[PDB]
DNA sequence: GCCTTGACCTTCCCCTTGCTGGAAGGTTTAACCTGTGTGCAGTCTGACGCGGCG
């Protein structure tokens, strides 16, 4: 369905912003979660570019340092 | 005397009336509502009402 | 049987939370008893008060004792303030006066100086010395237990116990872990002995394979066992009386504690009764209950008993001060202390007659003539008497915005003004700049500037050199040097700032 | 909504059914309610408030 | 032009010397976010790069 | 004994006392632990002596003498 | 601050132990005034204009 | 500012402390006309830090002229007021408590780990049946509820020799003694033998949530609180507006009430008093 | 521009009578009286979980 999949999603924060963020953190941080932060409100929030528009040609930048550390 | 001059100025029922033009004093003063206390509320209400 | 029925209704309670429901269905469990529950549980406590102050006589190691404490507080001479109030003071079944207390506290020091002397007569427990004993105890018997103060007679048998006790588990710390030891054997063969390591043979007389294996942790063990002895040389009686003493007036405190308790359970609904009535919307029904419920336990842990009257009402206003207090210095985070509070009482109920003989609100003089007292208190107290507003209080018509959105920061900058303060300092150093090197640097750290801290006339000189007043004349001549109208011009607007 | 006595008949909101549900309540000026009705499966229930 | 406090005083102070420029840090209401997870019992961080 | 009690005694009042005797003007009276100053006939008459003295005309400190020469 | 502690050390001129509290009219308003109502305790003083 | 990725997990009491910079001890904020905050009550400046810019609460430092100094005197350290923000505040408890979501949201997540019903755990924690720790004797077990009645029949059954009680602690040192690995290594094969719906669903949940509980570090421990943590004053204020009145941010209150009793339990702690009237100001903290 | 050089002022703390008034902070009275509630809340509701219960 939609909005579980909205729910049911593999980050947490986007799924933590508009519909139960309760359950949704709960049975986050007894999981030892952590997003590695490719959403575009996950990019939001911190006010970072987006991965996207003009700015993914920077992330790609910002991709390959992830690799490049 | 609380009881009263609360009703009387802190009701959501008591407004400040409208100084535009005479008929605005006159519908203003002749409005019928169905909110508030013993009444109903939008999202709780429908079309048929 | 009320448990039978909380039975049934805690095995369906409709998911109820609430627990004014379950203390209060609780505490209706246990009905009211009194008019002879008050005096028969009287009685047990002063009875369990009895047996110990009966059990603290005969004193071999507690050695400073009441004698002791009445010569320390006659030790300069005088006093008949209260700490004599408590002390030996036979009631004829209350300041004290000198030759009274000196003959009181005599035909005891008679008893023990004919007492002391009988403990060696043949034994600790001699036929005559235990005469001796019970005799000095009928002594006291006749006599009421001693104060608060006592409580450190009682903690000079604990501290001693305590640590006794703790070096017998200490000793087992470092007998019992490490090594395999009996514990059918051990406890008889251990209260045999009491005085010598002699146990220590005889336990081991089975052979015993692990008792061969006694070593490495030995020179711990038997010096864990020289902090008892050397305790036992301290003490100078070995213990088994003491241990008498000590459950006697153990069991004579839990009396007084358990008897004391049914008293609690006895009264509740009063204390209820009150709480309700004053729950008018002060603070909250429960802990105003529980007030009132350390209002019943001071009130039973003191009672006189002799006057006759019912428990109760002793009790009544002790616990209407215990909560008609917490209701006053709570109730507020603004602390006003109570003082203030009865004022504000007192004020409004000469301010309802007010409003009866005016027909109308009060005026400041009025009542501060009937009152008798002036009108800037008045004023003060009405300008303190009001109360917090709730930061998210809903001000729209409907749940527009709350009060949040209407307030300011009225707090940190103006970036206007901090760019402006920016541009003070900058034309302010290019100005510097442009005077001389020593008057410019002297003054940059005269008035403290390009620095932390602020020197001062002397301090600067003698840093420089010694002078003073030509210092204040370099200070005129830099002002001149600054006054020059065609420099003014980069603070000429800042003339205005 | 005045005082007095008032009756209805919802549409079948168990519609597996699809079958009149008649239920009929009272409203004082003050105090409790009251509530009567049929059930789908041919029996009356009742609650206050 | 509503939470970063460094990034609009250095620009006010930078386009008055007609400088077009940024210099980004991070919010306040997030950190006030994660102050207010905190107090409800939370190990709530940041991995260093 | 009662603080007020020894102040109307000697008409004057509990920090006129405390006065005097943080003037080192009288016998120390001791407290008790609730803190009641233990006054004493003793006290009672250094207070009069100390009382009657000023009026009199016997400053704080002869007065004081005064009450050390009723000491003596 | 030393810097307008270092201006008003050269004009030497200070400010009392009081301020202003000038009531003003808001931005962008202009106009005419027709009356005036000022309203004081019972029991102090009505001043000159009062 | 910069940063790679986000992380959570459940908080130790000893990271709650070592976030903090001191512990509170009285409910109290300020007087009532020297609008001054007290020590340890609410606005204290000494854990939260100063008040304004460099200054103390009395006044003795000064315009950052003596830095990392402290006016012993109230005892505030000498700093900006920006750390309003920041510096949280801790407190620590007699009884620990039990984190109302952890359970009280659908299903439990702690409850449903013990396969437990949550009505029984109710009955628990507002103190209306006793349960088992653990079995000492081979009579009873864990996980056993009992009534007082019925806990009472067992005693004078046994006397000494189980392990039983009503409260959070009893769930505390339950929890702490289970172990994760053997009863999902079990879970996991269990699983085969009616491999049905409902068996294999709750194995699989059961067995999922124990490796989470494992890999990510986490710990059941964990789950309650002997600790709690204070919110910086700032975003919780008090404050005037131009009529003179104060606002208060409504946790306060929410604050204020409960520190109150925590101690009201330290007196009654010093007396060994009913442990009946103990229970109300137990469940008189769970509810607050 | 380096030095005092003497001699004058202003401020700020602290001190010397004989107390007085104020603020905040404590502890006890014997006639008594024993299970709330108290005004909610007007039932929104469809999808969806899950507990018990067949
Ligand atoms: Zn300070």
């Amino acid at each position: 369905g939609i909005t579980k999949a909205s729910l049911a999603t593999e980050s947490f924060i986007s799924a933590a912003s508009f519909q139960e963020t309760t359950r949704v953190l709960t049975e986050a941080a007894v999981a030892g979660k952590r997003d590695e932060l490719r959403g575009l409100k996950e990019n939001v929030i911190v006010g970072r570019l987006i991965p996207a528009g003009t700015g993914y040609a920077y992330h790609q930048d910002r991709m390959r340092r992830r690799a490049a550390g | 005397s609380a009881a009263v001059k609360e009703f009387f100025g802190s009701s959501q029922l008591s407004q400040f009336m409208d100084q535009n033009n005479p008929l605005s004093e006159i519908t203003h003063k002749r409005r019928i509502s169905a909110l508030g206390p013993g009444g109903l509320t939008r999202e709780r209400a429908g079309f048929e009402v | 049987a009320a448990a039978q029925v909380l039975s049934s209704v805690e095995s369906e309670i409709g998911r109820t939370t609430d627990p004014v429901r379950m203390y209060m269905r609780e505490m209706g469990t246990v009905e009211l008893l009194t008019r002879e529950g008050e005096i028969d549980i009287a009685k047990r406590i002063e009875d369990g008060i009895n047996q110990v102050q009966c059990s603290v006589a005969e004193y071999p190691e507690a050695i400073t004792y009441l004698l002791e404490q009445y010569d320390r507080v006659e030790a300069e001479e005088a006093r008949l303030s209260d700490l004599i109030t408590g002390f030996v003071d036979p009631n004829a079944e209350n300041s004290i006066d000198p030759e009274l207390a000196r003959e009181k506290f005599a035909e005891l020091r008679a008893q023990y100086v004919v007492t002391r002397d009988t403990i060696k007569a043949k034994g600790r427990s001699h036929a005559t010395a235990q005469e001796e004993i019970l005799k000095l105890s009928e002594v006291f018997k006749q006599f009421r237990l001693v104060p608060k103060q006592f409580d450190y007679l009682v903690n000079s048998m604990r501290v001693m116990m305590d640590r006794v006790r703790t070096q017998e588990r200490l000793i087992m710390k470092l007998c019992v872990e490490q090594c395999k030891m009996p514990k059918k054997n051990f406890i008889t063969l251990f209260t045999g002995n009491e005085t010598s390591d002699t146990w220590f043979n005889a336990a081991i007389a089975m052979n015993k394979p692990w008792s061969e294996k006694l070593h490495d942790v030995s020179e711990e063990v038997h010096r864990a066992l020289q902090k008892l002895q050397q305790i036992e040389e301290e003490t100078g009686l070995t213990i088994e009386q003491v241990k008498d003493i000590n459950r006697r007036m153990s069991i004579g405190e839990a009396k007084a504690r358990r008897a004391k308790k049914e008293m609690v359970e006895a009264n509740l609904r009063l204390v209820i009764s009150i709480a309700k009535k004053y729950t008018n919307r002060g603070l909250q029904f429960l802990d105003l209950i529980q007030e009132g419920n350390i209002g019943l336990m001071k009130a039973v842990d003191k009672f006189e008993y002799r006057r006759g009257y019912k428990f109760s009402t002793y009790a009544t206003w002790w616990i209407r001060q215990a909560i008609t207090r917490s209701i006053a210095d709570q109730a507020r985070t603004i602390r006003i202390p109570v003082h203030m509070i009865e004022t504000i009482n007192k004020l409004n109920r000469i301010s309802r007659q007010m409003l009866q003989e005016m027909g109308r609100e009060p005026t400041p003089e009025e009542l501060a003539e009937r009152m008798l007292m002036p009108e800037d208190k008045i004023r003060k107290v009405l300008k303190i008497a009001k109360e917090p507003i709730s930061m998210e209080t809903p001000i729209g018509d409907d749940e527009d915005s709350h009060l949040g959105d209407f307030i300011e920061d009225t707090t940190l900058e103006l970036p206007l003004d901090s760019a402006t303060t920016e541009s003070l300092r900058a034309a302010t150093h290019d100005v510097l700049a442009g005077l001389t090197a020593r008057e410019a640097k002297v003054l940059r750290m005269r008035f403290g500037i390009d620095m932390n801290t602020d020197y001062t006339l002397e301090e600067v000189g003698k840093q420089f050199d010694v002078t003073r007043e030509r210092i204040r004349q370099i200070e005129a001549k830099a002002l001149r040097k600054l006054r020059h109208p065609s420099r003014s011009e980069v603070l000429r607007s800042f003339l205005d700032d | 909504r005045s005082p007095g006595v008032f009756f209805d008949s919802d549409k079948g909101k168990t519609h597996s059914s699809g079958k009149v549900l008649y239920n009929a309540r009272i409203i004082p000026y003050r105090g409790s309610w009251l509530d009567f009705e049929f059930d789908p499966k041919d029996n009356l229930f009742v609650r206050i408030d | 032009k509503s939470d970063d406090v460094n990034g609009r005083t250095k620009m006010y102070k930078n386009i008055v010397d007609g400088n077009h420029q940024m210099e980004p840090g991070m919010p306040e209401s997030f950190n006030v976010l994660l102050k207010e997870i905190r107090s409800l019992g939370i190990n709530i961080e940041l991995e260093d790069e | 004994m009662n603080i007020s009690d020894v102040a109307k005694i000697t008409g004057l009042t509990s920090k006129a006392i405390r006065f005097y005797e943080e003037k080192g003007l009288v016998t120390p009276p001791m407290r008790s632990e609730n803190g009641y100053r233990t006054y004493t006939q003793q006290h009672l008459n250094e207070l009069t002596l100390l009382r009657q003295a000023r009026q009199v005309g016997f400053n704080l400190e002869e007065s004081g003498e005064l009450v050390n020469l009723f000491n003596d | 601050t030393p810097e307008e502690k270092l201006l008003r050390a050269i004009f030497g001129e200070k400010a009392s132990d009081v301020k202003d509290s000038s009531l003003r009219v808001p931005n962008g308003v202009s106009g005419t005034v027709i009356d005036v109502q000022v309203f004081t305790r019972d029991g102090v003083e009505k001043d000159k204009r009062a | 500012e910069e940063f790679d990725a986000i992380k959570i997990a459940l908080a130790s009491p000893d990271m709650i402390r070592s976030w903090s910079f001191g512990e509170v001890k009285k409910p109290e904020t300020i007087n009532y006309r020297t609008f001054k905050p007290e020590r340890d009550g609410l606005f204290c400046a000494r854990i939260f830090g100063p008040v304004k810019d460099y200054e103390c609460l009395c006044g003795k430092y000064k315009r950052l002229k003596h830095r990392g100094v402290i006016c012993e005197k109230c005892g505030v350290e000498v700093t900006q007021t920006k750390v309003r923000r920041e510096r949280m505040g801790h407190i620590e408890l007699a009884s620990p408590t039990a984190h109302i979501w952890f359970l009280k949201s659908l299903p439990s997540r702690i409850g449903l780990l013990l396969d437990m019903p949550l009505r029984d755990i109710e009955r628990v924690l507002y103190f209306e049946s006793y349960v088992v720790i653990e079995g000492g004797m081979t009579n009873l077990e864990r996980q056993q509820i009992l009534t007082e009645e019925q806990y009472l029949d067992a005693l004078e059954e046994f006397g000494d020799e189980f392990d039983a009680k009503m409260g959070a602690e009893a769930i505390q040192a339950l929890l702490k003694s289970m172990d994760l690995e053997q009863e999902c290594e079990q879970l996991r094969e269990e699983l085969n033998e009616t491999n049905s719906e409902t068996k294999r669903k709750k194995l699989t949940k059961r067995i999922k949530l124990l490796e989470a509980f494992v890999q990510s570090g986490n710990k059941p421990e964990w789950m309650i609180l002997t600790v709690l943590p204070v919110l910086p004053p700032d975003l919780r204020p008090l404050v005037p507006l131009d009529g003179g009145r104060f606002a208060t941010s409504d946790l306060n209150d929410l604050y204020r009430r409960v520190i109150n009793r925590n101690n009201r339990l330290k007196r009654l702690l010093d007396l060994a008093a009913p442990d009946i009237i103990v229970r109300n100001e137990k469940r008189m903290l769970q509810e607050a």
